């Protein structure tokens, strides 16, 4: 699912993407779960996790 | 001063019941806190047909709700009109009948039945004369057919000479909805010919089709099958409750269409059915209104009446007419298609006239067809119900309700002689 | 009015209950803790005075732990704890110990408390049974259990949720021992029993919902959205009520006769959502399909007798019919002669409730099919030879034996799953 | 500040007075064709 | 005071019966719009539009 | 000038006055504190030279909790405060106690203030005795002031409202055998009794007021309409007027045949009112309904022999001709032989007044029908048994023995309820 | 006005009476020190039922404390509500009864009688009108069940028609607490099938049954019991204290509940009883407080209802309900468990209805239960009996005492006797 969402094969989703993509596997998944998971995985980004 | 007494007998026998109040309401302006806001005489001259004048100024349906499980009854209560019938009509039990003719009418039914009767003899001494009752419900359900076969078995018992009039919803052809609708049918249609003295047929496929092809409806739900329906039932009476240049009641009705007291199962159809966008295209005229009304596609029934033989035919049409040309229009489709209509039988039609059409028609009009074409109908649930009971399929249901097995056959055989005579006054030949 | 009664008998039945009890609870707007912020769950709940809202529900096992589990975990504040009931010893995949030993007083204290709940009930739709055959605590009490309830309340309906052992894989070895002896048991007690089939639920997860690792708690889920189904014109109006007795005498033609193949649809991802049309056709269609059957028993082997649909959602008459009536024409589905009509359609106005953290997709339409259809045969004619291949040897006869029971009950058992087959080709041959 | 109670009229107290004015006035009350005993 | 269940159920069936009403209000403002729909409504005026 | 004198006895008799002065007092316009801001109260209240109007009623029970509410209660500043009398010891569901030991010095000084009571009267159509067949209180007591009545006073007409046991629901274990003792009692006492049966009227409240959970309250308000109805004539004018020497001049056709079915027509709540037309005719058949019996007995099991009709309201001679005309040509109904007319209509101007926090509603019309009929020997047949089959084993009768009764008052007043039954076959019959 | 004076016997009975007195005080709300601090106007209405009024606003209990031994009402007056009670209620000998029925008896009661009828007396003629007296007290215990017996004895002489309710606590089936139970239990039994008008039967391994299986308590010691029982002594008689729909006094009860002279032994059970974690779960209706009656674990004795027979039963209901609701729990539960009732009494059933419910609990309902089920319960006594009185163990004892022999023949025929008026009764037909 992220690699659909991601257009441009670089490995790397924004806020908005990961959270449509947790979306569509759970939908009870907010965007601050979401972000919060994504800092604990990368911790200093300007976004764009690798997913 | 001649009353009807309306009972609704099942969650589809309810329902149409509603739309029928309705629509009945708004033709003699009663809002739905029952106060008259219609402006206009002859819309309370005859009131106390379907009516009765509370102690202010709110009218009463003279309705009766009947039904084994009280979820119908809530909806209808709480529906736009929910509040003009007596809450006291509202005769509903606790556990509904599972589609159960036996439950509906020996278990269950038996010990609501005397509240029902109850009901309806309160609201029929209240009646200074009683043209009869009319009962709405369908066939191929458990409370619906039961009970309603039951309460019309006793009401014949009781009154006898009365009038009995019944709007029953066959078992569709084509699609059917519950697998016991051929038991169901089968233990009705057996009541409905012992008791009833007139019946209308209607079927859902029938009505879709209507709904598809002359609506052009895209998404009919059962509100709209049920605004036919409520249609003509208010266009067979509106001769009772409005002035008529060539006026006829219930009576007269059954008088000119049934030939043979068995043979008393109607088709119907209501004009003019128009779509929204034809809607302009379409000139309102008596030949148009007959044209419309001798379609096949326009009978509320499933049974097309190109395969058999009209035995008889009333018409009613509403609105400011001439006679001459409704009287021509009916000659020339009797004679254009005698081949339909039976030989001997010198006129078909009975042809009625009342002066007042229905809220936003210029003209209408109701057809009553008498034909052996509702043979097939017949035949066909015959054809349904042997198979099922060759084997013997769900008979263990019914038979649990405590009723015997030599009753369905007793049916099936009642059924047989009725289709046995349409097929003969079909191919009766003069002399 | 439209109170039913929920008994969930061993570690399966109570799996299952917790997926359907959070489902219902998230359904009527209840809370985890017992209120919600009308008498719409009066089906499923109770309400007291405080307006805090109390499930007519029974958790029985003779395991401690799957019972704490639900007394630890945020229902705990939703539920009865005495309806809660937790034995001390488990079966150990023993009929015998779950029906003549260990469950005599488990199940008499069920019968007290099932007393005291019905007591509470104006009427009684029936009892939803959920319990696993193929296991010592949901087989043997629950079959006790069964006997009890036709025994004392006589003709309410019990529909029993029955989960067989799958054709190739399975958990247990005496499975095939246990879940003979429980058929035997529910054959004569039960008024319409539901099969389902682990294997099945699993092949339906991976091909529809894309879970390469499909689990117990997706498996509860889905059972969950189908009984939420099947309950749901109890609780919801709708167009075409369908009510408990009305499956009965819609879909049991003779009373041996009364299991039935269930199958949802549609059941997709939201990533795989709202990319096709999910039309009443389309769905109609993927019910019917064979690998959406929760059985793992091939419906073209066999005929369909009869045939409930339960739509749910923005669904028109006019579209069932169309379906139904293209179903009729489909010539792959195939009808006994003795029933033309075979169709019992009702549908309801409730779209189906999404449970945050499922897997399955917001979609604004649904069908539940429930069949009674010859086919299902098949399934007892593999646990039949399961059984005799084991019982040649007798092997593990010895713990059912010391348990007080008899190699008359293991015979009488195979005779009668012998006499079912017999009555399934009998009714499926002319 | 003063207390009030509507003064009733002698006609009413006629009425009460008279069994027969009641009594028609009851019918002419009672419904809309012609008046029940409408004549007093 | 003294009869509060009679009271309470007075209550409780008042509290059903305008639950239901508004349910049946809102399938009836639903059904309205389903069955607004038929030929004057423009579901093809964009294809005439087109050709 | 028309003054009738109110007597209740026991818990019942007490309960069902609180209801019948409350109506009173609201008709009247009289406050509860004992004054009004012509003549029409006479019947039920003196006037006093301050202008304060004192009730002509006599509150006699054995135990001090009943009086002392009505002590404590808002119309403690009606009643007389030595009218309310109070006993010690309560009689305990025994006859014999409130008929032997306890209740002599109460009757006595009983009579001491129904003498003063009747020394304040200009006319005196009659005395109104409410008690409860079927408990010590109520049977003794109100027997033994009963014959003290017909002692001193004489042909004064006592009507007796009696409540009576129900068939199959009761409160109390003993009340067959105070019952019949009572009924032996008052057999030759009472001019014209009125049976009124628990069971009859809670059926009434939940059919007819729609109350699912009836109470004391609730029937002894429909009893104070009952008599407040019976009573009208009194003390309101109008057409056809009834006298209280009426009543049994035109209802008892032998001295022995003298007990009486009551019916109240029509009984609608406010929800339900002004939705039907509650014309006469319709109020009438509703009164003739057996469902509004205040009596759980069938009257289609008898034939009426005389129906007395007291009608409230706008009601017209005409209308009330047709009505009972039309019930006479029902089949239904049906009439002795020896009794060709068997009706007394009387009408009168005054609708029934509306108790403010009562299930009744403001209704233009109003009948009370009462009956004398051969049915009510059916309510006797079963007390019959119900005596007799506790009477073969001398249940509770060391009880009735220990306060001063002997075995031979039990025999006696069972062969005289047998001699009532068989009076009433023997007028039923040609 | 209808006064009641109240009796504690032996170690348990004082405790008994001490917590039931504490539970009258908090439902009257009496402070410790006798003060009125209810701020309601019926606690205060009848308060001279149990209470009578010092020289302030102390209220002083009608409380007769009895005993061998000063420990126990040394306890008693140590207790939160100990100075509730006159001290020259307090009268004890100083060599306490060895659970010695006729130490306590014949040879140390006989001399603490004369006292302990005398203050008897002076609480008895102080009262206005007196309904009777309440001895709680448990048999299987020398000064408990001789002193209560013979204070029975002496009372039932000095008042004949006063009436008598006795608490007795009869020893336990399955685990007995001292080896002379049966002994003491026989002797006893005997004088209250002569004396006692009216008798309770509790058992504490009854009472230990219902705390573990409804309240679900952990640790409950004597005092969750005594609260029970007393729960139970207070119910009985809240008619005479609160105004009432349906009142009914304890000769009411008596009248409604003996058919027999003899056969005036209940069980008794109190309901609502909930446990801490269903207290939000269960809702409060007629039909469950009757549900939780009629069930054989709410029973306070040891014998199970199922076995016996009912012949009698009477419920006081307390709080706001419908009598209607209430008739038909009781005809329903009747009409379900006929096979549970005795034939020949129509009507098993003496409702009675108050209006104020105890403090805290929305409505509540004690059972008083006269069933066959009790002969097991003195089966079981008399299997006991006999068996150490064939060989005459612990006999010596009581002969020292100047006890003859032939005394406990004559209680073991007296106790054999009431075993088989019960079981004639049981299995009487009726006709
Ligand atoms: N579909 C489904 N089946 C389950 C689930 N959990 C357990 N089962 C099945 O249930 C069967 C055994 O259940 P139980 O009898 O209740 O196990 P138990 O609680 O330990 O009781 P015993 O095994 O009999 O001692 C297994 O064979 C599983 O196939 C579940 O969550 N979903
Ligand atoms: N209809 C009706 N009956 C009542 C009412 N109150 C009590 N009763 C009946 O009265 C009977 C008992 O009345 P009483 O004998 O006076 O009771 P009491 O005041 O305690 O006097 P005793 O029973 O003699 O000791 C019961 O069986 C009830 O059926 C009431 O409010 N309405
Ligand atoms: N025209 C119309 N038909 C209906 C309606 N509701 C149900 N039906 C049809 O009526 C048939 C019988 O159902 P019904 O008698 O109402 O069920 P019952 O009340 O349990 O007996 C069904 O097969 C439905 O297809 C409705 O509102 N309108
Ligand atoms: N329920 C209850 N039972 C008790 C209590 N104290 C003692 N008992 C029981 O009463 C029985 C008899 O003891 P008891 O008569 O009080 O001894 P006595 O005072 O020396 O005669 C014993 O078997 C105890 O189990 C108490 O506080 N509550």
């Amino acid at each position: 699912v992220f690699v659909r969402n991601d257009l441009t094969r670089c490995g790397q989703l924004p806020v908005r993407d990961m959270t449509r993509c947790c979306q569509a596997l759970v939908p009870g998944i907010s965007e601050r779960q979401v972000a919060a998971v994504m800092a604990v995985v990368d911790p200093n980004s300007a976004g764009g996790v690798d997913y | 001063m001649r009353e009807i007494v309306h009972i609704q007998g099942g969650q589809c026998g309810n329902q149409i019941g509603a739309k029928f109040w309705e629509v009945v309401s708004d033709e003699h302006g009663i809002d739905p806190t029952g106060t008259y806001h219609g402006d206009s005489d002859l819309q309370l001259e005859r009131i106390n047909v379907y009516f009765n004048e509370a102690t202010g100024g709110r009218y009463v349906p003279r309705a009766i709700l009947m039904d084994l499980e009280p979820g119908t009854m809530d909806s209808v209560r709480s529906g736009p009109y929910g509040q003009i019938f007596r809450p006291d009509n509202f005769v509903f039990g606790q556990t509904g009948a599972g589609n159960n003719w036996a439950k509906g009418h020996y278990t269950e039914g038996a010990e609501l039945i005397d509240s029902v009767l109850d009901v309806v003899r309160k609201e029929a001494e209240s009646c200074d004369c009683l043209q009869g009752f009319q009962v709405c419900h369908s066939l191929g359900g458990g409370t619906g057919s039961g009970m309603g076969t039951l309460l019309i078995s006793k009401i014949r018992e009781e009154y006898p000479d009365r009038m009995m009039l019944t709007f029953s919803v066959v078992p569709s052809p084509k699609v059917s909805d519950t697998v016991v609708e051929p038991y169901n049918a089968t233990l009705s249609v057996h009541q409905l010919v012992e008791n009833a003295d007139e019946c209308m047929v209607l079927d859902n496929e029938a009505l879709y089709d209507i709904c598809f092809r002359t609506l052009k409806l895209t998404t009919p739900t059962f509100g709209d099958l049920n605004h036919l329906i409520s249609a003509v039932m208010s266009g067979i009476t509106c001769c009772l409750r409005f002035p008529g240049q060539l006026n006829a009641d219930l009576r007269k009705l059954a008088v000119n269409l049934i030939p043979f007291p068995r043979l008393h199962f109607f088709m119907v159809g209501f004009t003019p059915l128009t779509s929204r966008g034809s809607q302009q295209y379409r000139a309102l005229t008596v030949p148009e209104l007959t044209q419309q009304m001798w379609d096949a596609k326009n009978m509320m029934c499933a049974a097309d009446p190109r395969h058999g033989r009209y035995l008889t035919a009333s018409a009613l049409f509403r609105g400011r007419m001439s006679t001459k040309e409704v009287d021509e229009q009916m000659l020339n489709v009797q004679n254009k298609n005698s081949s339909y209509f039976v030989e001997w039988i010198p006129n078909n039609v009975k042809s009625s006239v009342c002066d007042i059409p229905p809220k936003g028609l210029k003209m209408s009009a109701t057809f009553i067809g008498n034909s052996t074409a509702i043979q097939e109908m017949f035949k066909r649930v015959s054809e349904q119900f042997t198979a099922m009971f060759r084997r013997k399929a769900f008979l263990h249901w019914y038979t649990g309700e405590g009723m015997d097995e030599m009753e369905f056959t007793e049916a099936e055989s009642n059924m047989n002689d009725l289709v046995s005579e349409y097929q003969q006054y079909q191919d009766a030949s003069a002399e | 009015m439209r109170e039913v009664i929920s008994i969930h008998i061993g570690q399966a039945g109570i799996q299952v209950g917790n997926a359907c009890w959070e489902l219902y609870c998230l359904e009527h707007g209840i809370q985890p803790d017992g209120q919600m912020p009308d008498d719409a769950f009066n089906t499923f709940f109770s309400e007291t005075g405080a307006g805090k809202h109390v499930p007519r529900c029974i958790f029985l096992d003779l395991e401690p732990t799957v019972v704490d589990e639900v007394r630890t975990g945020t229902y705990r504040q939703l539920f009865h704890p005495e309806q809660l009931i937790s034995g001390k010893e488990d079966a150990a995949n023993n009929f015998a110990r779950g029906h003549y030993t260990i469950g005599k007083e488990i199940v008499d204290l069920a019968l007290d408390r099932i007393r005291k709940l019905a007591d509470n009930c104006t009427g009684l739709q029936g009892f939803l049974v959920f319990n696993a055959v193929g296991g010592g605590t949901g087989s043997g009490l629950g079959s006790l259990l069964l006997e009890r309830l036709s025994v004392d309340y006589g003709k309410k309906s019990k529909l029993g949720f029955t989960v067989y052992p799958s054709p190739q894989v399975s958990t247990a070895v005496v499975e095939p021992y246990n879940s003979v002896l429980s058929t035997h048991s529910l054959l004569e007690h039960t008024d319409v029993a539901v099969m389902l089939d682990n294997e099945a639920i699993y092949d339906i997860c991976r091909r529809s919902l894309d879970i390469e690792r499909p689990t117990y708690t997706n498996l509860n889920r889905l059972i969950a959205q189908v009984i939420s189904s099947l309950t749901a014109s109890l609780r919801f109006d709708g167009a075409l009520n369908v009510d408990i007795t009305e499956f009965q005498t819609n879909l049991v033609p003779y009373p041996r006769i009364h299991f039935m193949l269930s199958s949802y649809a549609p059941i997709i991802s939201a990533e795989k959502a709202y990319h096709e049309q999910l039309s009443v056709a389309e769905i109609t269609n993927a019910a019917f399909e064979p690998a959406s059957m929760m059985v793992k028993c091939d419906p073209r082997h066999g005929k369909y007798m009869a045939c409930c649909l339960m739509y749910r959602g923005d669904v028109v008459p006019k579209d069932v019919n169309a379906s139904v009536a293209t179903i009729k024409t489909k010539r792959t589905i195939q009808f006994v002669d003795w029933c033309p009509t075979g169709f019992k359609c009702g549908i309801n106005y409730q779209p189906p409730t999404v449970v945050p953290g499922g897997d399955l997709a917001k979609v604004q339409r649904a069908v539940c099919m429930i069949s009674n259809s010859t086919a299902i045969g098949e399934i007892f004619s593999r646990l039949d030879h399961k059984f005799d291949l084991m019982y040649a040897k007798r092997a593990f006869v010895h713990w059912y034996v010391g348990e007080g029971m008899e190699e008359g009950e293991f015979s009488e058992a195979r005779e009668d799953l012998a006499a079912l087959e017999k009555d399934f080709e009998e009714v499926g041959a002319e | 500040g003063f207390r009030n109670v509507e003064p009733l009229s002698r006609q009413e107290r006629a009425a009460a007075r008279d069994k027969d004015l009641l009594e028609k006035s009851r019918l002419q009350a009672r419904n809309r064709l012609k008046q029940p005993e409408n004549v007093v | 005071d003294f009869l509060t269940y009679q009271g309470a159920d007075r209550d409780q069936r008042a509290r059903q019966r305008q639950a239901v009403a508004v349910r049946t209000t809102a399938r009836s403002e639903v059904e309205a719009k389903l069955s607004g729909l038929d030929d004057a409504s423009g579901l093809d005026d964009g294809r005439l539009q087109v050709a």
